[PDB]
């Protein structure tokens, strides 16, 4: 005669769950390094000016 | 909260009676007021005694269907007056009986 | 040019080649283009296996058992029964002796479950048998599933491959592996119907499956003149348990708090498939060639599934041949060189105005499955006749109602192999060794809508 | 605790949400499952019928046609059902004890070659025994295979040859009737109809041409492997020319709220054609290199090349440098020397080589891999395609070799080819006589048909 | 004819409710919409560094020049095979290719992006999605192009004896899986990326781990020598690969010039193998590390016994049967009986049965079913081919989890050798797990090159 | 500084149909309008 209540599992959610964002931070600092341009625009160049 | 809840809310679909087998399935049944009385007279109820028939669909009168709009075009299309060459011919007489 | 190794310039000469007739079909600034894919968020949940508690009854062969379906599951959306098959083991002390062979009936599962049911309360909302499930896994079977489904209900050519008795060269028996049999219901057809319990906390949902005896699941074949007898306790070595072991598994699902919450109170319209099966009828070729069968349906039925099963022996099922299957040699099963479908033609009448005129059985078995379907049998029979342009699509197609139609009839003729199968006559492994009967069946399948408010559930229409 | 009923496992998977998580489910008009929107369709019906001829009658190597017949709304199916004649065997054939008479390999898309669509009197659409092949084995749905194998013949009935009644093996062939569905634009989708009714101005009309039975059933001698043309005196009973063939086409009707709308007004359908390239003769004894030039006018989609044997005429369907034989237990096989005598092949527009030299296997397994539904179960049927998806109704990527100039094929025969053609070899080994082979070239391209004022054509000429 | 009339006639309640209305869409009208104008064309890989041969690592370079590539395969041409008399097992010796021919030869194909390792995979990966989501009618013409053609795979005896038939040498095509070619919807940007690099490495196996060199009675399997076959073993082979380019219109190809791109991926990941042996424990436990939204699991235990024979997930090794063909014992059968997933003493998946994880979960959320014993998966969406997401969780924010696996008495009973001749377990029998998971991801594209902005 | 650059430098010469390939090489053609229309029009 009345809706049932749903709740969470008897084990904390915490435990399971945790939180450390190590992993983040890496795929941020990763992305930012990857920002800066690592391949070269000027192909058969040799950019050494002569002496 | 409680039982009995499905069957009150349907609602039943409309029963017809062996009679209604026997009626025209492409026109329906003319419109005919039973009679209501107290000696010999049946109380026969027309919603499940007649039969609606196939007309309400093909019928149209109404738009460019229909066969009200097809004789005026034939005698727009249709060549009048002498024949110069041949026989001559009379149209054709589409509308039933006035 | 040069004809490099990566050529791209060549990919040119063939994009200059643009005039009216492609102008029409290609650019314009609403044209849209592959290589990029739209993308839109959908609704986050989850999902996993639950076993199903049971209500009522004792899994046992012949008898009838309840489940209870749980709540506190946003959705439901999957049923399968599991069930270990028994040990066979053929004992030298049998009636027929050395002369006989023991084996499983062809499609071991779709038999021994028939009048399988859903049922709210105590309101059946669908209910299904050996014979529709005989004839949607024959006619909607997705390929590369049909030797999984082939394997997991039996069939795999070690069930049914016939063993002799012990002091004979045959000394092999029969394994004891479990099978699964998915339950098609109206929830399952389609990931976008699903039981709501959420929603439905009042209603109590029940599933109600009736088995069948190892009586008729057993097969005992005379090995020289292939006649069928039933099978006895004494005739097996270990008896008949009539007890086994049966789970029903389901799957259910979990949305966000956020979506239940909005989604709960509201009033919703479903669109399920049901079935009506017609009563049996019997028919017999010696006296008359034409037998007719009137239907009386109720809803929108999509299509008619017609077949004429071979009822000879009642121990061996799925057999829609008017000739008995025999064994064969290297102790395998074969069917006998006179093994065709007994229908000849069939036609429907509508009050003496024939829908369809005395139409060829191949026209039902090929042409049909071939146009409005996504598969075509491979056995015989399976008579088919929709009027969907898509039966297998969930969504409503072209349909006719039963409701307003006036009492509709199915005629069919017999065929001279029917005739001459009936009475006896035949020699050693012929399979008609023994007269011959047959019996019809018409299956239909209609849509129908539920409505899901107020906590419960029913028809709006009935 | 830990059974078998618990459910609250997945509140951890719901509550393990991130950014991912977050870009890839939730939202304010996120779509979500268990929920299928519904919406209403248009009312209709469908039921067979029979379409009765004004011309001609179905008779053996001679042609009819069917007028398509209006007082329907849309015709969107249509096949022919044809009843074969009782094959038996005399022990007086010209071979004498050494004689065996089957029916050709696929039955039907045999004694049907050049079957049209014709409106009024417009040369409109046609199609052939290459064209039926190719589409069969490159767009065949799984499942249907053995239907269609049951339909069409191949049942391994008429395929299995019989010797004379005097031997062993007098069965007789049996007589059982085969439909094919004739292939056509309105029958490729639903989505496409024709809208005979909208259409009352023009005649429809079906041209069937059939083939004999002398270029249908195969005479195989059970020793040498030699194939000779049969004779009316071999078979008993004589031989009938006349056949019982009927055509057969779903119709559909609809209301008439919706049949009004229709009237007087103007529609564009895109359909599908082909268009069958003039064969080539290919001699592999003296060049092992081939040039054909094609000859296309819209925008085409695919090309299936094949090489066919035609060493003899009662055989059919065959693309193989060797000739099936007789075998073992009254049946036929084909012998171990047999692979597709193209080697490669190669595509050319003036003088620039737009396609490599890619290996057969490319056309053979690549493109069928990846641009079409199937991929064919026997040898031959190569196919290019300049779209993603073969068999889809939609466009896609194409090019009109009309507005191109002038394109050419190169193919390269076999060394299994080139020592094939020549006879030497020895009984029941299929090149025991000199063997010839022609090319043939198909392509599809797609068209724009336009309906109005209750007639059709097309507004591009 | 007339009966259309009579069935039309019948509308009511539920047939207004389903059909009808004025904003109803009708069948056969059919509305056309315009599609970007383009084309498309096989070409070349230009080879960049090393040699093809067996036991190598060959690279290439994605040729540039293009606006979106979207197809790769690889064809790889066989040698010629020719048993001698001079063979160390004498008369009693049959050499054949391994089973899946394709799927081997190839170890670790992989992806890279500039310097950055995109994806990779592997055979066991190739095999569990070749097995899995393989669409019928093209089920033959895959086998026909990775071997199993009743020619690699059947045993050939020395030249001396009946069967004196070589293998032939036939070239051999072998697509490659990747995020580019799952749709077309998704293809690499060249246009995009200019001056970038995209590198792709395959490392070639080596040939002595391809024959199998089988005993004719007894059933043993002993590594191959360049001695036993005529010839030798050419360690160079001829290898090739192939990508299908597409050229897009100059009006779409400016439109989209110097925009930010987001494309959602799926990668695939691989635990670490385990050495199990069922003649000491029973139940194992192996901890999975994984770290994005996973999406499926494919789990099975290889027989690796002889390092010559691979793609061998039953507990007993194929013999030689009669007719010069390969052939399985009766006792074949998988080694797995029943598996469970746990979440650090959480058993969300309880100890359900093999055949549940062989047959239902692909019944129901894959494309296929297995043909062969082995091949258990768990799908947490709703379809696994489906490019679009589907239901996942992601194992970066969840502790470690634990997978466990029960043996069988099959396998128990394998794992000790004894076994008669071409029984298969003559010899004792080693077997490992491998478990591998597809998870998905997501790529941004800005100003030419490419990263994962949340990975 | 892009790609695609050497290939979109210039531009590409008309290629002509079939048809021009047939009238007269030394004088040349009649100028006829061409026809424009939704009906039986090239």
């Amino acid at each position: 005669t009345v809706a049932p209540e749903k709740h969470g599992p008897v084990e904390d959610m915490n435990a399971i769950i945790n939180a450390l964002p190590t992993k983040v931070d890496a795929v941020k600092l990763e992305y930012s390094a990857s920002k800066t341009n690592r391949t070269n625009k000027r192909p058969g160049d040799g950019g050494a000016p002569p002496p | 909260p409680h039982w009995m809840d499905p069957q009150l809310m349907g609602s039943q679909t409309t029963q017809y009676s062996r009679n209604r087998g026997y009626g025209d399935p492409i026109r329906g049944d003319l419109p005919i007021v039973p009679d209501d009385g107290g000696w010999f007279a049946t109380r026969a109820n027309p919603a499940h005694h007649l039969h609606t028939g196939a007309l309400s669909m093909i019928g149209g009168d109404a738009s460019d269907c229909g066969s009200t709009a097809v004789q005026q075009l034939i005698k727009k299309y249709e060549d009048k007056g002498c024949n110069n060459n041949g026989l001559n011919v009379m149209s054709s007489h589409y509308g039933g009986v006035m | 040019t040069c004809t490099t190794g990566a050529g791209v310039t060549s990919g040119f000469i063939d994009l200059a080649t643009y005039d009216n007739l492609d102008r029409a079909l290609y650019g314009g600034k609403d044209a849209t283009t592959y290589f990029i894919k739209e993308h839109y968020p959908v609704g986050w949940f989850t999902k996993l296996p639950t076993m199903a508690t049971r209500v009522s009854g004792n899994p046992a062969f012949g008898q009838e058992f309840s489940v209870g379906v749980p709540r506190s599951g946003d959705y439901v959306l999957n049923a399968w029964l599991t069930l270990k098959t028994p040990e066979i083991k053929l004992l030298e002390t049998n009636r027929l002796g050395a002369n006989g062979t023991v084996r499983w009936t062809k499609n071991l599962m779709h038999n021994a479950v028939e009048h399988a049911s859903l049922t709210f309360n105590d309101i059946c909302a669908q209910q299904f048998n050996t014979a529709y499930l005989d004839a949607w896994t024959q006619f909607n079977m997705c390929e590369g599933k049909r030797i999984g489904y082939d394997n997991m209900i039996g069939n795999t050519s070690d069930m049914t491959n016939p063993t002799p008795a012990q002091g004979q060269d045959g000394a092999r028996t029969l394994p004891s592996k479990n099978l699964v049999l998915p339950l098609p219901f109206f929830f399952s057809r389609d990931c976008g119907l699903a039981l709501p319990t959420v929603v439905l906390p009042y209603n109590e949902i029940r599933i109600n499956i009736k088995l069948r005896s190892l009586q008729e699941l057993l097969v005992f074949q005379n090995k020289d003149t292939g006649n069928v007898i039933p099978i006895s306790a004494t005739d097996i070595a270990g008896g008949l348990a009539d007890t086994v072991e049966a789970y029903v598994y389901m799957t259910v699902g979990l949305v966000s708090n956020v979506e239940r919450c909005a989604m709960a109170g509201t009033v919703r319209d479903m669109v399920v498939e049901q079935m009506q099966a017609a009563p049996t009828h019997i028919v017999n070729p010696q006296n008359t060639n034409n037998v007719h069968v009137d239907m009386r349906f109720s809803h929108a039925v999509k299509a008619l599934f017609f077949m004429v099963q071979n009822v000879t022996y009642k121990s061996v099922g799925s057999n829609y041949t008017c000739v008995t299957p025999v064994n064969g040699p290297g102790n395998t099963v074969m069917e006998p060189a006179m093994s065709v479908d007994p229908i000849k033609s069939a036609s429907l009448t509508y009050e003496n105005t024939t829908r369809l005129a005395n139409m060829g059985v191949e026209y039902y078995s090929l042409v049909q499955p071939w146009y409005f379907s996504a598969s075509i049998p491979v056995y015989t029979g399976y008579h088919m006749y929709s009027y969907a342009l898509n039966v297998g699509s969930v969504h409503p197609s072209g349909s006719t109602n039963y409701g307003r139609l006036t009492n509709a009839s199915i005629t069919v003729t017999m065929s001279p192999e029917s005739v001459v199968a009936a009475a006896g006559g035949g020699n050693n492994n012929s399979g008609y060794n023994e007269p011959q009967r047959f019996a019809l069946v018409v299956i239909a399948v209609n849509h129908n809508v539920i409505r899901i408010m107020n906590g419960s559930m029913g028809f709006p229409i009935l």
